């Protein structure tokens, strides 16, 4: 016989000495526990290579090992530890006691080679152990490190945690992270990788939509934003890669990911009051265009508001912000909305929010001066007031589809 | 199509052999007796050498050539190591010891023409083939080191070594390997 | 019972899919096959076959593993070609025209690493394939390109080409490829980062000590020595990371171990028509205490003489060129050298060559005049000359001593 659930034996001794991440060091089994019976099936395997089908199923959280002898564990605990320690050191944390650059710059390559290719799920207990201690601690470390070699690998390994699970994203939201991330990128414009990562790292930390306790915006209010906006339309001569832009736009959608109304709107207000926003207005057309949504570079389950139709139905939410746009790109948002309100099929969850960005359209932009696709729209709206079917997102359809009439008797009325 | 092929092939000539047995010029010794005129089939290679070697199409048009394609390429072996040379003085005994090494004769494996020469059918004729070739090797190595070697400082001379890269129709007399 | 075949195709198999490296394949097939039959040991006679299997190597179980190539050489086989065929290509090389970089740069960074990944069994035979064409379309190629972003991965593929085998040695030295390296070091002093892998390679190249074409003192010659020594005692105000002064001392031993004897130097030559020899002249001291030398980093079969001593004794091969060292750096060259003449074990090749190169130092300079650690010398070669051992070597030594003798009676005590 084979002993029952040895499998999970086999991740750990191939991992501690050939170096294989998690994913790939199951794939190695699964091919040697496959062609070996497939060359001689002659005596073993009939039953004891059908066994190790326990590499399937006898897995996860159910994998672990008697005591604690994951590796991945054990580094981490003595990582975390060392970090703790070495942060609660006040001592050498204000002056140099010992040359600790590259001793914890070694530690900060494990920890940034640990996470990702270990086991998800040995890291994720690990990281929320004792209300996410870990977490904070590494955020009090970063907030206390200000040398920029190591601060280069902290930032990505947050890029690491935020994968495993929307709590552990929760917790950084409400912690100090997000203020030191945007005081760091306000100050300094030099270090141009330093910045592309905390643009994007800072992106991905918001881009679940919870709302930061009121006390962020001291940072992450307008004075921010309009920063982020000078960085679009002319960017520093560090980024001949072109990349800056892309990150700092995905950065404004998700920042007004979570931001409740037309007033309130500190980044809604920030277009306002700029000069002219040019570049900016191009590029979000090319995201509205094809439907994607930048900021959910993550997949956790509950999914928020597709973040561009959030930006824009606040975009139109006041007169004085309508004005951004070019009258070219004007006409062309009509066409590309209507374009997708009427290839959707019905009870398609997005209809409900494509509809709301036309009725703003109607409601704050000379739209009734200029009907540029009124005669189409028309015989659009014919159709969906009058679609015979039953679920709650149709139902809802039909509800702001009559108000976008009764609101306007142009629309609604007939084609003429 | 113009390339040069071999001049001295006179019917009143001896024809041993799947090439022309010829009358090598040398104080060496071997089957072949001693010509008297002032030009000969290693001459006649080392003369024609420089523009042989751009011609990347080359016939048999008689059987002289089977000879000449061989000498040929002994002289280019011959510059793959007198290039290395520190001074004539070792350009010559570094190149007798080059003459009397095994080369492939056509009939042995790992010639690099063996489609092209006929197998030597017997001890008469291969053993003549073994004390042909070794004279054709002796003297031509012997001719070139008189020549490649200009007089101001016994340098390998350069004009000599920019054909070191180029092979006669890419053919190598190392055959597969050394 | 188990077929031979999975004493091959499972460790390449295994490479095809995870791209493990060869040699941590072969301990990922290991330790599974193994720990599996530790832990069942009902079945475990068919696990000890496939081990052996594996075990006894290449040698016949990877023979034609399934009548099929490996993939590493599917790979190569590729590689080489599409390489070769932009060789060649005489249109696009001198009159560009397509973005050729973005592609060409993706082979030699895989090139790069399954010249280090996959069996050197395979890359050795992809080398030699065909006369080493294959080697000489990418030293061609090497001098064809002017992209200097190129140019560091064909370096980095000659370095790792360059150690699978002596034989492409043999090539390379012979070949075309230390003439561009010496001119482009010379020219491009500006691009300090391919200028360390440039001087690396060539390091590593003649590092076997073959003879070398004429031709090549052209720019191998003592100009480009002098220009060497230029760098070891100024650096570079460019630096920034200081490297290049001691990969200048690694090249500078290297070039001079082929060289014959001690009159026509290339080497000795600069040495003796330059007054700048100071942190050369005592950084040679540092590798002589070390007693190792950094040069045959390969160690392949016919180990080249131990290439500091080498270097000394044409040094001491005449006067003007063993003036180079100060009064201070000389006494220091002679007590290392008792030292090593004092602790060697008997017999070993080193024990005559520290043995003359302390012959070299009495015979070229002075030093009958002032007679440094002279009672020491005596007493080392009267415990030399008396020893009771006897073999090839110390018979060697006991020849030199008594001649070394003969020629400065004062080192005997008459």
């Amino acid at each position: 016989a084979v002993p029952r659930t040895i499998g999970a034996e086999l991740m750990e001794l191939v991992r501690r000495n050939t170096g294989l991440s998690h994913e790939l060091c199951r794939v190695a089994i699964g091919i040697i526990v496959g062609h070996i019976q497939a060359s001689v099936p002659a005596s073993s395997p009939v039953m004891e290579q059908v066994l190790l089908s326990l590499v399937e199923g006898k897995d996860l959280s159910m994998a672990l090992p008697s005591g604690q002898v994951c590796h991945d564990q054990q580094r981490l605990e003595v990582i975390f530890a060392d970090l703790a320690r070495r942060k609660d050191d006040a001592q050498q944390r204000s002056w140099a006691l010992y040359e600790d650059e590259g001793v914890i710059r070694c530690y900060l390559e494990e920890l940034l080679h640990i996470l990702t290719d270990a086991d998800p799920e040995v890291c994720k207990k690990m990281c929320k152990r004792n209300e996410f201690e870990s977490v904070l601690a590494l955020v009090a470390y970063y907030q206390m490190e200000h040398r920029a070699s190591l601060r280069l690998l902290l930032l990505k390994c947050f890029g690491a945690m935020c994968s495993l699970d929307a709590a552990i994203i929760s917790t950084l939201v409400s912690s100090v992270l997000p203020v030191e991330l945007a005081r760091d990128m306000q100050t300094d414009t030099q270090d141009h990788q330093k910045l592309c990562y905390s643009a994007l790292i800072l992106a991905m930390v918001f881009s679940m939509g919870e709302a930061v306790p009121y006390a962020h915006y001291e940072h992450l209010g307008t004075p921010f934003a309009q920063f982020l906006l000078n960085i679009v339309e002319d960017g520093l001569p560090l980024d001949t890669t072109e990349q800056l832009p892309d990150l700092c736009v995905n950065l404004l959608l998700a920042l007004n990911l979570h931001l409740p109304a037309a007033d309130q709107n500190v980044i809604m207000a920030a277009l306002s009051k700029h000069a002219n926003v040019k570049i900016f207005s191009e590029k979000l057309l090319l995201l509205l265009n094809r439907g994607d949504d930048p900021v959910r570079i993550f997949k956790h389950e509950p999914q928020p508001p597709h973040s561009v139709l959030k930006f824009l139905q606040d975009v139109f939410g006041s007169p004085a912000t309508a004005a951004i746009f070019y009258h070219t790109d004007m006409m062309a948002l009509i066409d590309i909305t209507v374009r997708h309100i009427a290839d959707l099929s019905p009870g398609d969850k997005l209809r409900m929010e494509y509809l709301s960005l036309m009725h703003a359209i109607v409601r704050t932009t000379p739209y009734l001066q200029h009907r540029h696709r009124l005669p189409d729209l028309q015989a659009i709206l014919r159709r969906i007031l009058n679609e015979e079917e039953t679920s709650p997102q149709c139902q809802m359809d039909r509800m702001i589809v009559r108000e976008m009439c009764k609101e306007f008797l142009v629309l609604g009325e007939a084609p003429s | 199509m113009p390339a040069y092929h071999s001049s001295l092939m006179d019917p009143d000539t001896k024809l041993i052999g799947n090439m022309a047995l010829l009358p090598i010029r040398s104080q060496f010794k071997g089957p072949a007796p001693r010509e008297t005129k002032d030009t000969d089939i290693v001459d006649e290679a080392i003369y024609y050498f420089k523009a042989n070697v751009f011609f990347k199409n080359y016939e048999i048009k008689n059987e002289a050539d089977r000879t000449l394609i061989y000498i040929t390429l002994y002289i280019s072996e011959c510059l793959k190591k007198l290039q290395k040379c520190n001074s004539k003085s070792q350009g010559e005994k570094e190149m007798y010891t080059l003459g009397i090494t095994n080369f492939p004769i056509p009939g042995e494996p790992g010639f690099p023409l063996n489609a092209i020469y006929a197998k030597p059918a017997n001890k008469q004729e291969d053993e003549v083939m073994r004390a042909y070739l070794q004279q054709l090797r002796q003297e031509t190595g012997l001719r070139l080191c008189e020549k490649v070697f200009d007089p101001q400082n016994d340098k390998p001379s350069k004009w000599w070594t920019c054909f070191v890269k180029r092979q006669f129709m890419n053919k190598s007399l190392s055959g597969p390997g050394q």
